[PDB]
RNA sequence: CGGUAGGGGAGCGUUCCGUGUUAGGGAGAAACGCGUGCGUGAGCCGCGUUGGACGAAGCGGAAGCGAGAAUGUCGGCUUGA
RNA sequence: GGCCAGUGAGACGAUGGGGGAUAAGCUUCAUCGUCGAGAGGGAAACAGCCCGGAUCACCAGCUAAGGCCCCUAAAUGACCG
RNA sequence: AGACAACCUGGCGAACUGAAACAUCUUAGUAGCCAGAGGAAAAGAAAGCAAAAGCGAUUCCCGUAGUAGCGGCGAGCGAAAUGGGAGCAGCCUAAACCGUGAAAACGGGGUUGUGGGAGAGGCUGCUAGGCGAAUCAGUGGAGUGCGGAACCCUAGAUGGUGAAAGUCCAGUAGCCGAAAGCAUCACUCUGACCCGAGUAGCAUGGGGCACGUGGAAUCCCGUGUGAAUCAGCAAGGACCACCUUGCAAGGCUAAAUACUCCUGGGUGACCGAUAGCGAAGUAGUACCGUGAGGGAAGGGUGAAAAGAACCCCCAUCGGGGAGUGAAAUAGAACAUGAAACCGUAAGCUCUCAAGCAGUGGGAGGGGGACCAGACCCUGACCGCGUGCCUGUUGAAGAAUGAGCCGGCGACUCAUAGGCAGUGGCUUGGUUAAGGGAACCCACCGGAGCCGUAGCGA
RNA sequence: UUCAAACGAGGAAAGGCUUACGGUGGAUACCUAGGCACCCAGAGACGAGGAAGGGCGUAUUAAUCGACGAAAUGCUUCGGG
């Protein structure tokens, strides 16, 4: 059995036939069309406002606002990139040549695009390393470091961040650094 | 694509008008007001079904009564009936009434020995 | 296995498109009016008259898609006579 | 717990009360029946009382409530008041 | 100079509405009026973005994102940079200096940003056209259709022709062509002096930037004040310091973008005379209105007028024979010709009846050119039976609606959010704009989006 | 058969129902003589050498519609057929 325009149809499910509605009681929905008596509801044109509570205090008006979005205060949009040791393993490679944006990004289950995609990397300890690896990545967490110096990873901190200063705070902080030097 | 509706009104409305083709009056050739009275046509209809058998057999009774009452100057459809079922005998009314009618000489063979 | 509001399931038709410049058709199509066929129904299916050229299925698709009510609306024709 | 409705005028009857004039087919609550949304039979006719919950066919049968002089199915039945 | 469908620039500038009322706010700088000009118009060559990493005039699409925000923090309103594309282009001018008094009014010298200056030392297309392959008969009005036998094709796009044609016609694929006209290619610095002045800024009153005066920047304005000149000035969301970026108060500038009174070419799961433009007929007509203004309806004899010589009724109209024609049960009121409404003919049947007109039972009578206990029409007389809709606690209702008959006449579409069914992928999935001998469409485009870490202001 | 009683058929209507055939009317069907929408190119004109739009004309013979303008159903020139 070949196929062609002759023998073509959908599978049962697919294609539901709607609801076209007022067209005799028998068909069901019809003459009112599923909307009862009068009222409101039943009438054309836009329903009412969405959460409105009928002229009673909406909750939306009556409860107050999670304390830092009440003024200012950006949300703790977030930063670093958050992968984990444990969802590294997967991924697998001997000598793992500069783990970095780069490589997991070429495949490593990270798609960085928005804002995301100016972000450094925070490594994460969920859970152990069976090889031995370089990483090459910005600020690692409390556990990473135990399990990484456990497991035998060149592990590197690479920063370019460089905050410009100002002449002024750097004389300050030199004094400062030249009085804990003595 | 505008569809025109056309072909399927009266085609249906024919129908509707076969039903009413023996009325008399307006009742047989006003569209709304066949529509109207074919459907009440038909409730008749099957309300008076369920009329019928309860209202022949109601003849029956009368018949097979008055045929009865003829023999002895005291016997009565009553007596009759439940003479029947003590000699035990699967007679319905519809049958005892018919042959009372077409051959009244077996109804008063059936009436000699049942009382015995 | 009564059923209003009301919800859910299963269908019929309408015009148009794919298949299809298909077969079927000036030895008569669409229509129009009649059937002592069919179906639970919407509807289907054969008929020879009127009619004078369009156009079934089946498998699929899309809507200006189904009317008796709107002091609806346009046209026709009554009643009062 | 998900998706997605209608409803938010109720009515009468039984009981427990309030208001009223222990008037109203009055009004307001509480518990239950029916109507509402329930055909059929009894009640002359008679939403709300009594019987009973209609899938469809039969020119079969038994019964509920209620009845058996005639209109109009069934005893012008019985025995005692 | 006036006219000109929309699009566009500038001036003035509503209200209904939404906020379930309403004044802030929204409707909106929208509708309207007014002025102006082009094929587009406006914008536009940084006193700009951005963050210590960089970008390089505008304008338009995808996106960021319904995020940052603003908001009687209500209704609502709502960005931009980074990123992907479409399309790219950059110019000129005034003074300081020079000459012919001198800001009498003319020429030269120069105009730039991680500082720059002058000074002193015929080609093709369009507007007419042209040539251009291949079929014949049977088929009872007529053949392109049917069965038969052929042929062409770089032509099987279209419209016609007595009936639907690749080969009958006009054409088409394919090639050919312009006198004339229109479009297209054709080393130093005195750090002298220069850096757009009633200007910027400032006070005060406003407008507008998503931003309601708010901590309110940036941009523009009435009133009053009133700078500086690259050891400068302005911006980097009050403000000061330090960095970085730029050079305001003079001008010009193609493209990508918006639209349709309109022309040519193509296409349609568009309409087919109550539809489609209001308008298929000499329609913005007839008609109404003082006037602005409003505003209809009315298509289809046949292939061919062959549209009926002659005869009869007869003043006409019209009619019947005749004749034409496939058809005149196509005769001009002409094609198919439904219903209501109006009749004519036949079968049965009502004048002691009472009835939402039916229904169950069915007396007597009638059939259909087809021999049936079958079927149909009528219907003596009996029993039952409170029109439909809306909408109500409850409607036969003397509550509402419809004179009847036929047409038209109502949960749609676009975009998003949730959920279900189905499918694809699961090496996670997916592409948006945009590109495609257009539109679909192979095949590209990974920019973004969704999932992969929460917690806390 | 005389007359007493009963019973009342068969004939007999305007109309009703059924079938047929007409008329009225213009639904449905098929249709086009006009519209509608997109896509690809263009164009967005014209006017003081008188416009956009009109009044009045202009043929051998009445009306209108288009064409045309006292050079008035047209005139000159260069091309095509």
């Amino acid at each position: 059995t070949r196929f062609r325009l002759d023998n073509l149809g959908p599978q049962p499910g697919s294609r539901k036939k709607g609801k076209r509605k007022g067209r005799g009681h028998a068909a069901g929905q019809g003459g009112s069309c599923g909307f009862g008596m009068r009222g409101q509801k039943s009438r054309s044109g836009p329903g009412i406002m969405r959460g409105f509570e009928g002229g009673q205090m909406p909750l939306y008006r009556r409860i107050p606002k999670l304390r830092g979005i009440a003024g200012g205060m950006r949300a703790g949009l977030p930063k670093y990139v958050p992968i984990n040791l444990r969802d590294i393993e997967v991924a697998g490679f001997k000598e793992g040549e500069e783990v970095s944006l780069e490589s997991l990004k070429a495949k490593g289950i990270i798609n960085p695009s928005g804002r995301e995609r100016r972000l450094p990397l925070k490594i994460l300890g969920e859970g152990e390393l069976s090889t031995k690896l370089q990483i090459k990545a910005r600020a690692f967490s409390g556990s990473a470091k135990e399990k990484l110096e456990a497991a035998g990873c060149s592990v590197t901190v690479l920063p370019g961040r460089k905050k410009y200063i100002k002449e002024s705070v750097r004389k300050n902080l030199a004094r400062a650094d030249e009085y804990f030097a003595k | 694509t505008r569809v025109k509706r056309g072909y399927i009104a009266r085609r249906r409305r024919k129908k509707i008008r076969f039903f009413a083709s023996s009325f008399r009056g307006a009742h047989s050739r006003l569209t709304r007001t066949i529509a109207q009275q074919k459907i009440r046509a038909l409730v008749s209809a099957h309300r008076d079904r369920d009329r019928q058998k309860r209202d022949f057999r109601r003849l029956w009774i009368t018949r097979i009564n008055a045929a009865i009452r003829e023999r002895g100057v005291y016997y009565n459809y009553s007596k009759f009936i439940h003479d029947l079922y003590k000699r035990q005998l699967l007679l319905n009314r519809k049958i005892l009434a018919q042959i009372a009618i077409l051959n009244p000489n077996c109804i008063y063979m059936i009436y000699n020995e049942i009382i015995k």
